[PDB]
């Protein structure tokens, strides 16, 4: 290929006429196209949140959890709300795992 | 040494024409009593030589702030006007430009107990012009950081792609706050430079020289 | 021997004969900046005036302006250089500016040198090839020099006179000192009656004299009042000064 | 009709962007102060210290940290505590 | 969070370098181009009535 | 006839050979023409206002380090460590 | 026509305007359409002489 | 490059009456303006490569320091929130209506040119 | 055919601007075709009057706006009145519009 001329034409026909709003039917469930975009938007965020979390899941969260724990962890380093505490427990867990 | 060639009627040429002609329209020239002809034309040209270039300054501050505010909405980027010295350093610099213009209207000498209260409310314009730009770019981005931490607490705890009606209602609340931030990015660059035309346009007044001798009838 | 070697170096290397040997490359650059520092030197300027004569026909317009106002300040008049200068102007008259032509004419007005082809191509360029508010940016002591250079040479261009009459106002004459404003107002009214052209902005060069008549004689105010009555019936009315307010 | 004349010159930067980038870089490198997390020491200390002990732990945070506060290096254990 | 910068003068001078480049770029590069095509159109639209009447009086072709 | 020496450098037709170079503005040619004819006569109020802010914020950066130096000396002349020992 | 000269502009070969048509915004009027056809007949200067 | 009307006047004066009407399409095309032909690609200029490597060198450097920022998962999930609106702007902005709305901001493109009305400049 | 070069240069140059202005005309071709219009436009930008037609619109000067446009295309008639002046000079006369009373 010519590196600027192939996939510019591929992205052009992915941008313009490649439409999963009609190729996947989807007018049966959705009223307009202005609300297909308004939840492909929120769908992009929920997919992108769930990919960013799962791509490195065993992590102690910087954000405040609201008193919730992921899975069978519940007292481990993943759920520990003191960070210097959980650094000690992660270093013990890393030798075992 | 060889300049580039411009297509006429380009979209950036049309946008910046309308932007410049907008900020120039905020401080319009005042109509003389006389008819404008070749007698009054040096008085009109000298009236333009004594007016500040607020049409150019306000579109300098429009285009440098809307470019900085909209950087904060590009991915991997933060707004430069979310910094305290950047955003308030543009606000003091507009206020000092208005004051240097108003001080030169005389001979650079600075103007009973009333005038410390006109001055205070005037010196607060300095910090209020920049802090309004700084706090808007900071408080919108900070709320987005807090609510993304809350909206990440649910898929971290619950399943990935599971219990999705809880995270859908907050991913659409996060999405509508980035959308409000696109509105605050454009409004605060407009409010900064609407107010720059108001503050600098206060001292944008000189005497029309005009005809001192006439041949009537 | 440190003082001896420096003094020997100073009498054979830094003189004005080698100062004019480095000045042979670009003449109108070195001609203009040296004359602005006060270096007249009448027979050092003859070395300029022959080193530049194979180049005058291909100079840029800011080079030609630099030659004439340098050869005006050094007061040296080379008649066969100054015909190559006016053949640069009258061949490239569309490229000259009113800022540049008002300085070339004031050189040609001191050294009483004119052509009819030059007087048309300066008037064609100020009127048509240049912005019509370029007289307003000129300063009225330069416009009065252009007005008399067209009245000395008897050249009536009524289109040029309507252009130069824009640059006379209270603004342009107010930037003059009253010694120089008087030398301009008398010089502009003497040229406006030589053509009999009384524009509507003659009431600012007349009113620059009648608002302060204590600097004028009664002979010169008779000259001024001759033009005032000549302009009053041309414009169709009577003169009246304005007290401001 | 002139459309193919404007496709010939491709991308081009704004016409003075090298003075903006050289002005923003010259404000970020001519700070006149040490480089944000470092401290100027004497030459006798720099020649005597290992490069693992010149490093501070605060200046090397972990690239994707599993616990908030993980650092990559540990620095000098000779604290003045 | 981050409130004061490491240097306030370095951030104020970054704002003055950015806004003076935009002032230079507008005055030198953008606004000459704006006015070359704004005022070709504006001079032609303002002169069009007096240009055509002056040209009507000039050409002897009628 | 009117014979093209009268139209020289006044009116040209659309080019047939090649598209010429764009004519530079005098400001695009030289920064000295921009600086002396437009930047300093017209925009010196802005350059004075940017100068005031860089000067004023260097006062406030000087007040902030003379207040850091005051609180630093008042811990090494008072037997305390002047910071929280990092954290690690 | 004007919209037909805008379609071959460099603006409409851009990515975001590639599948757009300038006639979709304001269409050419009936006089503009009939004068583009009349101007096409007269680009032959022999046809313009014999018509005149 | 002399002007093409004096080239038309000269090329029509030195033709004969017999080959006048045949020559009129080669005098028409000798005085047509140059519209330069669409050259070959030579794609991605020496400054379009600086603009895309320098933007990739910026996006990698900003994502590098975002990933060690103590709120690193919140920082990296804000780029997903910010790029979601860049996607929704490509799908919601009417780009032909926006193009013709900027053409009305400028008075040069909001109208047609107006001088020289053809009955004043005839030569009969 | 005495002054047909000037009248047909005006026709061919405006027809090419009008066909292409605001669509695809380069700025190099405008400054080629009309060099003294670009020269006078650049004088307003250089001398800080780049909003002079906005200034005359603010002060309602509709007749000084028509003079502003007419004086900037003023050089379109210069190839004629340099030709008609060099007719009348070689025919001994004076050019009419050069004179005050004439
Ligand atoms: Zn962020």
């Amino acid at each position: 290929m010519a590196v600027t001329s192939f996939l510019g034409k591929a992205f052009e026909k992915y941008f313009y006429d490649f439409s999963a709003y009609e190729q996947f039917g989807l007018n049966r469930f959705l009223s307009s196209k202005g609300q297909y975009v308004a939840l492909r938007h929120v769908g992009f965020v929920m997919v992108g949140v769930n990919v960013l979390l799962a791509a490195n899941f065993p992590f102690n969260p910087p954000f405040p959890t609201i008193g919730m724990c992921p899975a069978g962890w519940e007292g481990t380093w993943v759920c520990q709300a003191d960070k210097a505490k959980a650094l000690e427990m992660y270093k013990e867990w890393k030798k075992s795992n | 040494s060889s300049v580039r060639d411009v297509k006429t009627g380009s979209l950036p040429t049309n946008f910046l024409t309308g932007v410049y002609r907008f900020w120039r329209s905020q401080n319009p020239a005042e109509k003389p009593h006389d008819p404008v002809n070749d007698r009054l034309l040096p008085a009109v040209v000298d009236a333009s030589d004594k007016r500040a270039s607020i049409g150019t300054w306000a579109t300098t501050f429009f285009c440098t702030i809307i470019s900085c505010n909209l950087l904060g909405l590009m991915p991997f980027n933060e707004a430069p006007t979310s910094g305290l010295g950047f955003a308030t350093g543009l606000g003091v610099s507009v206020w000092a430009t208005a004051t240097i213009l108003g001080l030169s209207k005389t001979g650079f000498k600075f103007p009973f107990i009333f005038v410390p209260l006109e001055t205070i409310s005037y010196t607060f314009r300095a910090v209020s012009l920049g802090v309004r730009l700084w706090v808007n770019m900071l408080a919108g981005h900070t709320l987005l950081h807090i609510l993304t931490g809350m909206a990440l607490a649910l898929p971290f705890s619950l399943g990935f792609f599971s219990m999705v009606p809880a995270t859908f209602g907050v991913c659409c609340l996060l999405s509508a706050l980035v959308g409000l931030e696109y509105l605050v990015a454009v409004l605060q660059s407009g409010v900064f430079s609407i107010l720059s035309t108001v503050y600098v346009g206060e001292f944008n007044h000189d005497k029309f020289i005009g005809p001192a001798a006439k041949i009537v009838k | 021997p440190s003082q001896n070697l420096v003094s020997t170096f100073a009498n054979k290397v830094i003189v004005e004969e080698n100062l004019v040997n480095v000045a042979e490359i670009d003449v109108p650059f070195w001609s203009y900046w040296l004359s602005s520092a006060g270096f007249t030197s009448k027979d050092a300027f003859v070395k300029f005036a022959e080193a530049v004569k194979p180049k005058v026909a291909a100079l840029s317009t800011s080079d030609i302006t630099n030659l004439t106002v340098a050869f005006k300040r050094a007061n040296y008049y080379d008649k066969d250089l100054f015909t190559g200068i006016e053949a640069n102007v009258s061949a490239n008259f569309t490229k000259f500016e009113t800022e540049q032509l008002l300085q070339i004419v004031a050189t040609f007005d001191a050294f009483n040198h004119s052509s009819v082809a030059f007087l048309d191509d300066v008037a064609d360029s100020i009127t048509y090839c240049n912005h019509y508010l370029a007289p307003v940016r000129a300063g009225a002591d330069e416009l009065a020099t252009l007005l008399t250079y067209y009245a000395k040479n008897g050249h009536e261009r009524a289109d040029l006179l309507a252009t130069v009459a824009r640059g006379f106002s209270e603004v342009s004459l107010g930037k003059l000192s009253a010694a120089q404003r008087k030398d301009t107002v008398l010089s502009a009214l003497k040229a406006f009656q030589t053509f009999g052209f009384y524009p509507e902005s003659i009431e600012a060069v007349i009113g620059a004299a009648l608002v302060s008549p204590a600097e004028y004689s009664a002979e010169e105010l008779k000259e001024v009042e001759a033009v005032k009555v000549a302009a009053e019936n041309a414009l169709g009315g009577e003169f009246v000064l304005i007290q401001e307010g | 009709s002139y459309s193919a004349y404007f496709a010939k010159a491709g991308f081009q930067f704004p016409a003075g962007l090298s003075a903006l980038v050289a002005g923003i870089v010259a404000l970020n490198v001519c700070t006149g102060r040490p480089t944000k997390g470092t401290k100027e020491i004497s030459n006798a200390e720099y020649n005597a210290t290992p490069i693992g002990y010149l490093q501070s732990p605060d200046q090397h945070p972990t690239a994707f940290p599993k616990v908030p506060g993980m650092k990559d290096v540990h620095g000098s254990p000779h604290h003045h505590h | 969070m981050k409130l004061l910068p490491e240097s306030l003068q370095q951030e104020a001078a970054t704002a003055a370098v950015v806004a003076s480049w935009v002032l230079w770029h507008l005055d030198t590069q953008l606004l000459p181009t704006i006015m070359r095509e704004h005022k070709l159109h504006a001079c032609w639209a303002a002169a069009a009535k007096r240009y055509n009447e002056k040209l009507f009086k000039l050409n002897p072709s009628y | 006839v009117l014979g093209e020496v009268y139209l020289k450098d006044i009116l040209r037709t659309p080019p047939t050979g090649a598209i010429p170079a764009n004519v530079p503005h005098p400001f695009q040619t030289s920064f000295y023409t921009y600086a002396t004819k437009k930047l300093i006569p017209r925009h010196w109020y802005l350059l004075g206002g940017f100068t005031f802010t860089i000067t004023l914020y260097g006062i406030l950066d000087g007040l902030r380090d003379s207040g850091k130096k005051k609180a630093y000396d008042e811990a090494i002349h008072a037997g305390k460590t002047p910071y929280t020992a990092g954290g690690h | 026509t004007f919209a037909q000269r805008l379609n071959s502009s460099p603006a409409f070969s851009s990515f975001l305007l590639k599948r757009e048509k300038a006639e979709s915004e304001v269409p050419p009027s009936e006089l503009e359409l009939e004068a583009a056809q009349k101007a096409a007949e007269l680009e032959d200067p022999e046809v313009a002489l014999r018509t005149l | 490059e002399g002007n093409s009307v004096a080239g038309i006047i000269k090329s029509v004066n030195e033709t004969s009456g017999a080959n006048l009407l045949s020559s009129l399409k080669t005098i028409k095309a000798q005085a047509a303006p140059i519209y330069p032909a669409a050259a070959s690609s030579t794609g991605y200029s020496t400054q379009a490569k600086i603009a895309l490597f320098g933007a990739l060198s910026w996006i990698l450097y900003r994502a590098d320091g975002q990933s060690k920022a103590h709120e690193w998962i919140v920082d990296l999930n804000l780029n997903v929130l910010q790029a979601a609106w860049l996607i929704s702007f490509s799908s919601l902005i009417p780009f032909r209506a926006v193009y013709f709305a900027f053409r009305g901001m400028a008075p040069a493109t909001a109208s047609t040119l107006n001088g020289l009305k053809t009955f004043s400049s005839i030569s009969l | 055919e005495e002054e047909e070069l000037w009248l047909l240069t005006l026709t061919q140059q405006f027809k090419h601007i009008q066909k292409h202005f605001g669509i695809d005309l380069p700025h190099s071709v405008v400054a080629h075709m009309d060099p003294l219009l670009i020269k006078k436009i650049d004088w307003e930008t250089t001398n800080a009057l780049e909003d002079f037609d906005i200034t005359l619109d603010d002060m309602g000067a509709e007749d000084a706006k028509e003079q502003w446009g007419a004086e900037n295309l003023s050089h379109h008639f210069l190839p004629l009145i340099r030709y008609r002046r060099d007719l009348a000079r070689k025919n001994g006369d004076r050019y009419g519009p050069d004179l005050v009373n004439g």
